[PDB]
RNA sequence: GGUGAAAUUCUUGGAUUUAUUGAAGACUAACUACUGCGAAAGCAUUUGCCAAGGACGUUUUCAUUAAUCAAGAACGAAAGUUAGGGGAUCGAAGAUGAUCAGAUACCGUCGUAGUCUUAACCAUAAACUAUGCCGACUAGGGAUCGGGUGGUGUUUUUUUAAUGACCCACUCGGCACCUUACGAGAAAUCAAAGUCUUUGGGUUCUGGGGGGAGUAUGGUCGCAAGGCUGAAACUUAAAGGAAUUG
């Protein structure tokens, strides 16, 4: 009765990622980023830019035919901060209000098992 | 003169404690010296919660959580409005809020 | 100055003195 | 950052969705639901034969979806599609996994966690690697505030867990094991086998990862989709 | 004091105040003396001699049950070992550990403990030499250690 | 008596040919001449015949080994690898 | 282990060492058991096995070379095989 | 306290305290007389055996060693001595 | 992409990204705490193998066999050196972008040696608890780890037993902590830094204002970088510790 997609919201620092894919993941759809919607290079993570991206990707998803979506929120991951960028929450809100259908929200930020090495040196980024 | 009975760490009977790395400034720091914090926050917000609930299939679905461990250098923790200072005798206080 | 740099400078000076001494014997 | 491209070409329009068509996805028998979802691929040209590109696609699905009840909220299962039959691709099992949020809630200090693994061989000549996780209790009437283990009891428990997984997987082919883990009868058996040693609550098993595959054997695959 | 460690633990016997006065055993002395020599002909050391007298039989301690001590009796009957039991066990310890080193080149900890063992060996050798129970000029050496054990 | 301090075997080279070179040649010549184990006949009775050869005067068997040693590190590793692969494949 | 069993054999019972002696003993059947070192020539080992099956005598394959077999049997030289005449006080015959 | 007799302190305190630190030290062990199940063969056994002493008549088992007091067999009748 | 902001750099040859496969080396997360082990430096994935150790229990043995130590030895972080292997990541030298009057620095991006291992060296650190080792005595408090004792104590096994896990009580030996100060100190503080003008339990080592200086020189070790030993001339009235008000 319903047709799903995969959202895979990536909320990084100094940028923001949005792109819906096929449930298998090989067929990608409606890849919209913060930078492609702005000219500040300050705002590619801004909640406003993320909201613009969310509305645009939502419209594209609606016209291609996918009605609902499964949320995988994912941060910078790897060895890095693992905290989501500011814009991601605003983008998720915007896509929820844009009209689409939502189910099965999860978190998929990648955490390592005591990884190799952080950059920055012993005495760390200092400023 | 000595400032701290523990010298500002938690090493008694070890000698070496295999340091870890600052989350913010990436500086190295021994584990016991760290200013370790736990962040337990729900995924979405307390503001968008109504929106997602009213627009959620499987009504009252899960609203899952998030758990992060945070490690800071001394200077990061101080400048991050975390543990700012306490007075001389107040320093001795151990209990958390 | 900082004692580490003091000792660094003095070590360099010792090396210079040693080689200038060895130049003749 | 729209105007930041000083060069877009190293050296120096068509809508891609019209060439794309939908295909339905099907689960095996050992679940109460069978419908899975729909997937997109280009026209299966005389060069591509989209069935070929779809031979080995992978998906992930929640078990609460497969059995309705939100009790199996976390319970991930990933599925490899293996046979396409007229827009109705057929799937086969590829792995069980637990969820981050639940599992990283499972861990709290002032207790002992224990983990173990095994690399059993199935009757279907599959090689399956299984992980087991445990946390103790602070029993009732306990006064001490952390209630840890003694690191030799841990040895005994890990040995027992290992040999129990070995026994409970060997002899069994695959589907009986799937029908054991969906009602987690082995998860139930663990504390029966270990209660006299130490409390050990939350004996959820772990993700399970396949390692080696025998011949394809379309016949039993279709037998699953009956 | 744990002369080669930092331990201060104390764990030992505290024999009762009553010295020569059980006065409640039927068993006579000779019985136990020939029992001891019966064990000795099987090649047991006074440690387990006392242990088995204490467990299998009712024997509080040979010094009160008999009129003397176990090694005194063994010396009287001519079954005294050529070297004292403690030193013999130490030399066994040393040969075993060094044989372990031969395969284990990098076990610097084992090498370390080897010095402690050989040191206590040498000091006891000195003590026995000055009490004139070992032949003066008696010397322990790594080469002859394995053979001198057995 | 300790005839010489550290030149050891390479004392035959006098004062020529350089310190580091002479040291390295010492380090190799020691192995190049010492004994090893005729593990077949179980004793200390093997010598180099030429490059890579090793002959056991007892048991008469000659083993092709490293150019300066009975077995090299590479040889040990590869033999272990072969053993491992054989067991894993047959099992 | 087994080494202490052999030591008990040496101190209590009767035995013999060496290929010639062992085959001689096995020839009249005075042997109860033979122990064969690992690195012995395989031809010789097979011959001893054939003699053993011919004389209905048990055989045990040591896990090591003749050198350390010598140490285990508590002599100083190397020994190829050993023959156990009388166990004397050991359990080797009964066990294994 | 500042005044109290060391000569005659209470036996309650004595049993309370460690064996080596009493006013005069004394062992806390004892002997048992045990009847091997079946064959009578009353045997004298130390409290903390350290060895698995067993009856001459039928050598089944009497006591197993342990870090504390020896643990006796199931069907056994023992008497403090 | 990156910051504060830009910028160097990758992208229509499809960058950034998504999915399935595969390889490489490094590490052993989250559990992890005023908790464990080791002489110390140090030691956190499994299993097996090799040997070692403390405490506990002990109506076993020896009988004074001991304590600390010039001379003399073992181990000894990281960095560094020699010769192979390995050589992902990070990353002194260096390259480049940005700020500044200048910036060979902090900030950006790459980037040799090194970062891992093997066989040898090298013997240093805030190697810190800036508190030598052994023995005796002197105030309480709870908590915790390991062994031990008693308890009709709870839980479950087979109600039940033995267990094991618990709870209570006691004890030995650990890492600590809390309260007080008769006592100590100049104070900060301290159950040892106490039992010292009422000046004596045993013993090793070190210091005699600050600089000159851990330099010169002489031996000695090392291939070297350097280590160990180690002055004087001359110069100076203050340097310094802890606390108080500003
Ligand atoms: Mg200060
Ligand atoms: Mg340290
Ligand atoms: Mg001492
Ligand atoms: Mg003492
Ligand atoms: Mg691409
Ligand atoms: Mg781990
Ligand atoms: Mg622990
Ligand atoms: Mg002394
Ligand atoms: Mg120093
Ligand atoms: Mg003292
Ligand atoms: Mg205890
Ligand atoms: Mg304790
Ligand atoms: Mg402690
Ligand atoms: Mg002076
Ligand atoms: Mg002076
Ligand atoms: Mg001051
Ligand atoms: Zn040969």
């Amino acid at each position: 009765s319903q047709v799903f997609g995969v959202a895979r919201i990536y909320a990084s620092f100094n940028d923001t990622f949005v792109h819906v894919t096929d449930l298998s993941g090989k067929e990608t759809i409606a890849r919209v980023t913060g930078g492609m919607k702005v000219k500040a290079d300050r705002d590619e993570s801004s909640p406003y830019a993320a909201m613009l991206a969310a509305q645009d990707v939502a419209a594209k998803c609606k016209e291609v035919g996918i009605t609902a979506v499964h949320v995988k929120i994912r941060a910078t991951g790897g060895t890095r901060t693992k905290t989501p960028g500011p814009g991601g929450q605003a983008a998720l809100r915007a896509l929820a209000r844009s009209g689409l259908r939502i189910g099965r929200i999860e978190d998929v930020t990648p955490v390592p098992s005591d990884s190799t090495r952080k950059k920055g040196g012993r005495r760390g980024r200092r400023l | 003169p000595k400032k701290r009975a523990s010298n500002g760490r938690n090493k008694k009977g070890r000698g070496h404690v295999k340091p870890v790395r600052c989350v913010n400034c990436s500086k190295s720091i021994p584990k016991d010296k760290a200013i370790k914090r736990m962040a337990i926050r729900n995924i979405v917000e307390a503001a968008a919660v109504r929106d997602l609930s009213e627009a959620s299939v499987y009504p009252e679905y899960a609203l899952p959580k998030t758990y992060n461990k945070l490690h800071y250098c001394v200077s990061c923790a101080i400048h991050a409005r975390i543990v700012r200072v306490r007075s001389r005798e107040d320093r001795k206080n151990r209990a958390p809020p | 100055m900082r004692a580490k740099w003091r000792k660094k400078r003095t070590r360099r000076l010792k090396r210079k003195r040693r080689k200038v001494r060895a130049r003749s014997k | 950052a729209v105007g930041k491209n000083k060069r877009l070409s190293k050296g120096k329009v068509v809508d891609p969705f019209t060439r794309k068509e939908w295909f339905d996805i099907k689960a095996p028998s050992t679940f109460e639901n069978r419908n899975v979802g729909k997937t997109l691929v280009n026209k299966s040209t005389g060069l591509k034969s989209a069935s070929d590109a779809l031979k080995g696609r992978v998906v992930e699905v929640c078990l609460a979806d497969l059995q309705g009840s939100e009790d199996h909220s976390f319970r991930k299962i990933k599925l490899r599609v293996d046979e396409v039959q007229g827009k109705n691709l057929l799937t086969n099992f590829h792995g069980m996994d637990f969820t981050t949020d639940k599992l990283r809630s499972m861990v709290r200090k002032w207790q002992t966690l224990i983990e173990a693994n095994v690399t059993v061989k199935t009757s279907d000549d599959y090689v399956l690697r299984i992980f087991a996780i445990a946390f103790t209790r602070k029993q009732a009437n306990q006064v001490k505030r952390h209630s840890y283990a003694q690191s030799s009891h841990i040895r005994a428990i890990r040995k027992v867990i290992s040999e129990i997984l070995t026994k409970e997987v060997q002899g069994s082919t695959l589907a009986q094991l799937t029908s054991k883990l969906i009602p987690e009868v082995i998860n139930k058996e663990i504390e029966n086998a270990t209660k006299d040693i130490f409390p050990l609550q939350n004996i959820h098993v772990r993700k399970v990862k396949l390692l080696k595959q025998p011949k394809f054997d379309v016949g039993a695959l279709m037998a699953l989709h009956g | 004091g744990r002369m080669h460690s930092a331990g201060k633990g104390i764990s030992s016997s505290a024999i009762p105040y009553s010295r020569n006065a059980p006065a409640w055993f039927k068993l006579s002395s000779e019985s136990v003396i020939e029992q001891i020599v019966k064990y000795a002909r099987k090649g047991l050391t006074p440690s387990q001699i006392g242990v088995l007298l204490r467990d299998a039989h009712g024997v509080t301690q040979a010094r009160v049950i008999t009129g003397n001590k176990i090694m005194r009796i063994l010396k009287s009957n001519g079954l005294a070992p050529e070297i004292p039991e403690d030193l013999y066990y130490l030399i066994k310890k040393a040969v075993s550990v060094r044989k372990h080193l031969e395969r284990n080149r990098k076990d610097k900890d084992a090498k370390f403990r080897l010095i402690l063992i050989e040191s206590r060996i040498h000091r006891l050798a000195r003590y026995y030499r000055t009490v004139a129970v070992l032949p003066p000029n008696w010397k322990y050496e790594s080469a002859t250690a394995s053979a001198l054990v057995n | 008596a300790k005839r010489t301090k550290k030149v050891g075997i390479t004392g035959k080279y006098g004062v020529r040919y350089g310190s580091s070179l002479r040291r390295q040649v010492k380090k190799l010549e020691i192995q190049q001449h010492a004994r090893y184990d005729c593990s077949f006949c179980g004793k200390k009775t093997v010598k180099r015949g030429a490059a890579g050869i090793w002959t056991c005067s007892c048991c008469k068997k000659t083993v092709a080994g490293g150019a300066y040693t009975v077995s090299t590190a590479a040889a040990a590793t590869v033999r272990s690898t072969i053993r491992r692969l054989r067991e894993m494949v047959e099992a | 282990s087994i080494n202490q069993k052999l030591a008990l054999v040496i101190k209590s019972g009767k035995y013999t060492l060496g290929y010639k002696s062992t085959v001689k003993s096995l020839r009249q059947g005075k042997s109860k058991l033979i122990i064969i070192a690992a690195n012995t020539p395989v031809l010789r080992k097979s011959e001893l096995e054939y003699y053993a099956m011919l004389s209905k005598t048990k055989v045990y394959y040591f896990q090591g070379g003749n050198n350390e077999l010598g140490t285990a049997v508590g002599k100083l030289f190397r020994v190829g095989v050993v023959s156990i005449l009388e166990a004397g006080d050991s359990d080797i015959l009964t066990t294994l | 306290v500042l005044v109290q007799d060391l000569l005659h302190p209470t036996a309650a305190s004595e049993a309370r305290k460690h064996k080596l630190k009493t006013l005069v030290q004394g062992p806390r062990s004892y002997f048992l007389d045990v009847k091997c199940p079946g064959c009578l063969n009353i045997t004298t056994v130390f409290s903390h055996a350290q060895t698995a002493v067993t009856c001459e008549s039928c050598s089944t088992i009497l006591c197993t060693p342990t870090g504390g007091k020896a643990k006796l067999s199931e069907g056994t009748s023992f008497r403090r001595k």
